[PDB]
């Protein structure tokens, strides 16, 4: 039996009290206005196991105890943990272990199961979420972390299913860390009888949930449905104006995510550099290059609390997701009167006589205080800094010049005179000393990335291949939502040419062994919804560009739709217009005034029955 | 107010032997790396090969990895491109470019272009 589930099943995504809110969520979720199976009892059963994919949404309007009990399990045999929450009256508890759950789920002591294996965190929750009414609960499971919900509430005169909106309260989720596939119900039985078997399917679709600063769920759109619902969640609100708007391509949902960053699995010794027994003075510094590696940034903060630790370009708390090719690492030592002094742009003597960063310089300078380290009673010259030189210089010209000062009117050449000293002052560091002449040692990391294959990204995980099906990729950095092909292109045209103002990524370079993974988009046909406003009615239209009105079936992919908006894009009621074809409205021979400008001098109106209608522009 | 000028090219044969230079005379830059882009007929552009101004780090494409050798001198700040044992998909347009390696992937500047047709 197939019925209508109309705007029932929606739970709270996350445990947090945002109120007043219009948070947009990528859970699993009940379509709208979708088809579910319903099921009596006779008297063994009315229909096989039914497969558990994502979640189950059970309904149930009976009472006295009938229907107090759910399976969940992979098997049933010689597998993992095992759901079973058996709803009783003096020992009412959830015992979650692996069992032998025969075929046959009757509840009415204990003939469920046959016997018991190893068992697993296992809750004591003597709150019973057992309570016409009608009772729907939420049976879900991601990350390892089973999570239900309840909302009995009372229900209207006896029909099939009630109207209005629900909010399923977030019920006590407890983790266990298993997989579920299979799904039964458990019936109570006097004399060894009818009952109402309610069960549907959560699909991984998006879901835009309103609050409000009472605590409760107002409102919620599937994002998922007719066209009219469809664009209401791409504006971010619950009413719309009388207008033609687009889409924002949320028809066809991505299933699932593919990064695949990394190849290789060696760690990188950049500590090395941090660690050093003796560095470099500013006077002769050396620069290590780093590639082919994998950057774990977060064992960075693992030694003694730095300063002054400011990472411009890039987020100092996100930084183990972007990638880059090459790891520069230069390191020496400074006075403490200049920890801030270096910086981008920053001017000054180690600004102009030494290192000095460009304008644009991803890379992070990071100083740590080594007074006890550096530190000589008769004086520490062995670190040295040019101070004394000709003019300015540009970034990375690292100058070993071991020649006399010579930038006075005479040439002194090694007496020293007049205007004639020692490019590299020697200042020395000694303990008894104050804080703003302790030694600081300073490397400033560069992350070079050029139009190369990857060759150091961060330490995320990989992903599976998954080809042929919608999915949202985020290979290097290019997160986007597309089908990923296998196209006959030699070689991957660099989008570069036009300065690429507004252009998408047509294909991606395949991280793992080479490959054309061409993206192409899942679904757009350029849809464009016509809605007149929810203040007036329900019906709206929609309208396909580059199509002949025989096409556009084909290019939407009207096979892989919902059935309510399949009716909205058939060969009945079309017309052909100059910039596509409009479909559900009427094609008036006669023109009155433009309303609704549907484009190429095709205007559209709402009057009476109240259905959208098909003009010109007359002047 | 830079410019990337280039020199030499012409009708060639197959598994010899070219020299192209691309060199400038307002560019004073140290970290911008160099680049070289060819255009065929039918598709659009193609990366060749780079140098990093950074150090000196040097990666070539796919197809010319063990083919094509690069040398950037900062002596007189010009870059030659040696093209050994020319294949038959060699016929295209070669372009010089510099970008900086801090920021976006699209190229700082562009070049004149050589044709390079292989008999």
């Amino acid at each position: 039996s197939y019925t209508n589930s109309f705007t029932r099943g929606v739970y709270y995504p996350d445990k947090v009290f945002r109120s007043s809110v219009l948070h947009s969520t990528q859970d699993l979720f009940l379509p709208f206005f979708s088809n579910v199976t319903w099921f009596h009892a006779i008297h063994r059963f009315d229909n096989p196991v039914l497969p558990f994919n994502d979640g189950v949404y059970f309904a149930s309007t009976e009472k006295s105890n009938i229907i107090r009990g759910w399976i969940f399990g992979t098997t049933l045999d010689s597998k993992t943990q095992s759901l079973l929450i058996v709803n009783n009256a003096t020992n009412v508890v959830i015992k979650v272990c692996e069992f032998q759950f025969c075929n046959d789920p009757f509840l009415d002591e204990f003939r469920v199961y046959s016997s018991a294996n190893n068992c697993t965190f296992e809750y004591v929750s003597q709150p019973f979420l057992m309570d016409k009414n009608l009772r729907e609960f939420v049976f879900k499971n991601i990350d390892g972390y089973f999570k239900i919900y309840s909302k009995h509430t009372p229900i209207n005169l006896e029909r099939d299913l009630p109207q209005g909106f629900s909010a399923l309260e977030p019920l006590v989720d407890l983790p266990i860390g298993i997989n579920i596939t299979r799904f039964q119900t458990l019936l109570a039985l006097h004399r060894s009888g009818a009952a109402a078997y309610y069960v549907g399917y959560l699909q991984p679709r998006t879901f835009l949930l309103k609050y409000n600063e009472n605590g409760t769920i107002t409102d919620a759109v599937d994002c998922a449905l007719d066209p009219l619902s469809e664009t209401k969640c791409t504006l971010k609100s619950f009413t719309v104006e009388k207008g033609i708007y687009q889409t924002s391509n949320f028809r066809v949902q991505p299933t699932e995510s593919i990064v695949r960053f990394p190849n290789i699995t060696n760690l990188c010794p950049f500590h090395e550099v941090f660690n050093a027994t003796t560095f470099a003075s500013v006077y002769a510094w050396n620069r290590k290059r780093i590639s082919n590696c994998v950057a774990d940034y977060s064992v960075i903060y693992n030694f003694a609390p730095f300063f002054a630790f400011k990472c411009y370009g890039v987020s100092p708390t996100k930084l183990n997701d972007l990638c880059f090719t090459n790891v520069y690492a230069d390191s020496f030592v400074i006075r403490g009167n200049e920890v801030s002094q270096i910086a981008p742009g920053q001017t000054g003597n180690i600004a102009d006589y030494n290192y000095k960063l460009p304008d644009d310089f991803t890379g992070c300078v990071i100083a740590w205080n080594s007074n006890k380290l550096d530190s000589k009673p008769s004086g520490n010259y062995n670190y040295l800094y040019r101070l004394f030189r000709k003019s300015k210089l540009k970034p990375f010209e690292r100058d070993i010049s071991t020649e006399i000062y010579q930038a006075g009117n005479k040439p002194c050449n090694g007496v020293a005179g007049s205007n004639c000293y020692s490019p590299l002052q020697s200042y020395g560091f000694r303990p008894t000393y104050g804080v703003g002449h302790q030694p600081y040692r300073v490397v400033v990391l560069s992350f070079e990335l050029l139009h190369a294959p990857a060759t150091v990204c961060g330490p995320k995980k990989s992903t599976n291949l998954v080809k042929n099906k919608c999915v949202n990729f985020n290979f290097n950095g290019l997160t986007g939502t597309g089908v990923l092909t296998e196209s006959n292109k030699k070689f991957l045209p660099f989008q570069q040419f036009g300065r690429d103002i507004a252009d998408t990524t047509d294909a991606v370079r395949d991280p793992q062994t080479l490959e054309i993974l061409d993206i192409t988009p899942c679904s757009f046909g350029g849809v464009s919804v016509i809605t007149p406003g929810t203040n007036t009615s329900n019906q709206v239209a929609v309208l396909y560009q580059g199509v002949n009105c025989t096409e556009v079936p084909v290019a939407i992919h009207a096979d892989q739709l919902t059935p309510t908006w399949r009716v909205y894009s058939t060969g009945s009621n079309v017309f052909q217009t100059r910039a596509g074809c409009l479909i559900g409205a009427e094609y008036v021979n006669n023109s009155y005034e433009c309303d609704i400008p549907i484009g190429a001098g095709i205007c559209a109106s709402y009057q009476t029955s109240q259905s959208i209608i098909a003009y010109t522009m007359s002047l | 107010e830079v410019q990337l000028v280039e020199s030499g090219g012409g009708l060639v044969q197959p598994g010899g032997s070219l020299r192209l230079s691309c060199a400038a005379s307002d560019f004073y830059f140290d970290y911008y790396e160099m680049s070289w882009v060819r255009q065929a007929p039918g598709q659009g552009l193609e990366w060749v090969s780079t140098i990093s101004g950074l150090g000196g780090a040097t990666y070539y494409a796919d197809s010319v990895k063990g083919r094509f050798t690069i040398s950037r001198d900062n002596s007189k700040n010009t870059l030659y491109l040696q093209m050994n044992s020319l294949r038959a998909e060699d016929t295209a347009l070669y372009y010089c470019a510099t970008r900086s390696p801090f920021g976006d992937y699209a190229f700082s500047y562009w070049g004149q272009g050589t044709l390079v047709t292989v008999s």
